[PDB]
Formats: C-alpha cells, structure tokens, sequence
C-alpha cells in the first residue's frame, strides 16, 4: 500500500520510507512516527538522510532526478539531474554521492553543485554503495569493475591508491559498513557465505555462514561496537552472528517476521535487541538471551501509524 | 624574523585556497581572515619588502 | 572584494556549503554529533 522503498541512517536510530505520495521519517527504537510530507513528484524511490537533520535526499519516480529536500524550509533546495537511472543516494555534511548503474560520482553539497569525482563500477542495478559520514573518515566503498571486488576510496585522500579488495568470486549482492567506518561486511549472490574486511588494509577478518541453501541477502548491519552482525535473506529470515569471536560460524540466533515479508535488519536501542522493517509495511522487534532465544517480542504496522 | 612571517603568509594563504582534507569550510573562513589581517599588518609594517 | 566581512556573513549564517550554514538535528531528535559540537566549540 504505498511503500515504495525503506532505508535506515548512519546511526540506524531512525528509517525513512519512500512513497507513492511522498516520504515519512521514523523512529527506529522506540517505533514513532516523526515526520510524514506529501511529495507528488511519482512518488519517491529512495531515501536517505543525514543522521537527524533537516536534509534529505529524495528519488523521483522517473529515477533521473535527484531532490534535496529541506524539511525545515519545507521546499527542495538542490536538483541534480542525470541521463540514465539513478540507482541509489548517499550523503554527508560536505558531500553528496550519487550511484547509477555503471559508475558513482561525488558533488558538493552547495546551492550549485560541483562534480569532485567520477569512480567506475560494474553493473550496479541494485545501487550498492556505502559512505562514512564521520568527520576523521571520508571513507567510500562500492562494487568494482572486477566481478566479486569492492573497491574503496579515501574523499579526503583522494589522490592515494584505491584498496581493492577480493570479497567473493561471483556478483555481489550487499555491502554494509559499521559503525565507526573500519570495517565492511560483504555478500554475494550466492548468499551462502558473508565476508567482513579491514576497510584501512583490505585483510578478511572473519568468515560466516549462514547455511547451506542458496538464498539472496536482503540487508546487513554491524552493531555499535561492531562485535554482532545481523543479516537478513529469503521470506523475512534474519540471522545473528558474533563478529569477533573466531570460534564461531554460524549464527548464534536466528528468527522469521510473522508475515514471511523481506525485511531490513538494524540493531535496537537495547544491546541485545535487533529490529527488522518489511516490505508489507511490518514493524518487528527481537530481544535475545546470550544463547540466542527470544525473550520478548513486538509487532506493529509503521504504516498505520 | 621577516621572511618566516611572509612564509607564514604564503603557506596559509595557499591554505586559504587547498582545502585541507580534513578541515571545514567554516575554519577557512577565520583562516582566511586572519591571513587577511596578517596581509594587512606585514604591508604595513614592511611594504617594500613585502 | 570581500575579505574580512566573509567571515561576518559566515558567522551570520549567511552563505557557506549548505550543512555547513545552517544544518539542524532538531528534525528527528536525540543527540547531536559530537563532530559537530566540536566544530562549533572550534569555531566559538
């Protein structure tokens, strides 16, 4: 009913949904509506914010368009248009990172924007990107030109080398940076395997499983000291894995959201909570013990609110 | 002590313009200012030289 | 053939790259970025 698209932000404490008549902005943990704009543009595809600021940044319908919207002000500030799809938006406080299906560019975040770069991807129709939002680490990474490679780039250094780094040897499917922009989890279209790296040397520091199967990864995410993963993959199946303890594979919890939606997975305001929103407008709420059982349990439709 | 000042002046005011990687732009504009008034002082101070 | 009185309209909150002018947290609530209460105390 509407929802066209959801996303969380860098500290994962809210999400943003895209609509059919506009965007809405929500608290991650506790659920609460925050904001809610209508905006007839074709409805928006892709959202992204900048922590809890009054900028975000908006993807029309026809997907060639790319909005800045200050909610403040209540009128969109910047336009920047393109020839082919707009695939996905990223943004920090002095620079706006834009994906298409072949290539990535950064522009400033001024009243005209200027282009500062161009990087070369391989074809990128999931708009699969990640930006470091934090003052001492301009970090950004996306998929190479190399099936199975992701390359990162320093926004600040950008005239040293780029770290190329050999994640998997098939497409990729998702890619997640932590919290304090070190480290990046990556995962192929196999999905039976899931990577995490050295964003500063490019070395595998851990290797999971998820199972046996092959099954798409929707969505992956760190924890705040970046010692859990949760990662979520077919019918609303999340799993949680520890990600510095060596001794272990596999993961330690695992859960479904009632409805069987896909859902995007976050960690909570709780250590021990892990949130999941879904494509049918499903809300969901995990708490788990050390060995990985639930102990309390919330639903709810963010929609409805 | 001169030509430490106009070095001085010279590399910040080339700071002025490169935009340090890690700097913002509000802390380029009290440098800018201050190399301004340090522009100033040296010319006054010593013209021909400067 | 403006120098010193940039720094005036900046501390105005007049014209710089847009976060950089007039960027607000107070939309969604919580707690600032502590970047950005350091770049404030750096610039006071």
């Amino acid at each position: 009913h509407g929802l066209l698209y959801a996303g969380f932000n860098q500290d994962h404490g809210c999400f943003a949904c895209g609509m059919e008549n506009g965007f809405r902005v929500y608290n991650t943990d506790p659920l609460k509506e925050k904001e809610k704009q209508e905006f007839l543009e074709g409805g928006v595809g892709h959202v992204e914010m900048l922590f809890r600021c009054n900028y975000l940044a908006l993807v029309g319908g026809g997907k060639k368009k790319v909005m800045i919207w200050d909610d403040l002000k209540k009128k969109t500030v910047i336009e920047i248009e393109f020839s082919t799809e707009v695939k996905a938006v990223k943004l920090r406080r002095d620079r706006i990172v834009v994906v298409l299906d072949s290539m990535i560019k950064v522009f400033t975040f001024t009243h005209n924007p200027h282009q500062l770069h161009v990087f070369e991807t391989c074809y990128n129709p999931k708009g699969l990107c990640v930006l470091c939002p934090n003052s001492n680490n301009s970090l950004l990474a996306f998929p190479g030109t190399h099936t199975g490679h992701v390359q990162l780039v320093d926004l600040a250094s950008t005239e040293k080398p780029p770290v190329d780094i050999p994640a998997h040897e098939g497409v990729l499917s998702c890619i997640a940076l932590n919290l304090q922009g070190t480290r990046i989890a990556t995962a192929s279209e196999k999905g039976t395997l899931i990577r995490i790296f050295d964003t500063s040397s490019g070395h595998l520091i851990q290797e999971l499983r998820r199972g046996s199967q092959a099954a798409n990864i929707y969505c992956i995410n760190f924890n705040q000291d970046a010692s859990l993963i949760c990662v979520s993959s077919d019918h609303g199946t999340v799993h949680i894995f520890a990600a510095e303890d060596p001794k272990s594979k596999w993961s330690f919890s695992k859960f479904q959201v009632p409805s069987g939606s896909p859902c995007i997975c976050a960690f909570g305001t709780e250590p021990n909570a892990v949130i999941a929103i879904c494509a049918d407008g499903s809300y969901y709420k995990f708490l788990f013990n050390p060995k990985g059982e639930c102990i309390r349990d919330v639903y709810a439709q963010f929609l409805e609110m | 002590h001169l030509l430490d000042f106009f070095d001085i002046f010279g590399r910040l005011s080339s700071w002025c313009l490169k935009k340090p990687g890690h700097v913002a732009e509000v802390y380029l504009v009290h440098l800018h200012a201050s190399v301004y008034a340090l522009f100033h002082r040296l010319y006054g101070m010593y013209p021909c030289n400067f | 053939l403006i120098q010193q009185g940039a720094d005036a309209h900046s501390k105005e909150l007049n014209k710089l790259p847009l976060p950089s002018k007039s960027v607000d947290w107070t939309h969604f609530g919580g707690s600032p970025p502590s970047d950005e209460i350091r770049t404030l105390r750096d610039q006071l």
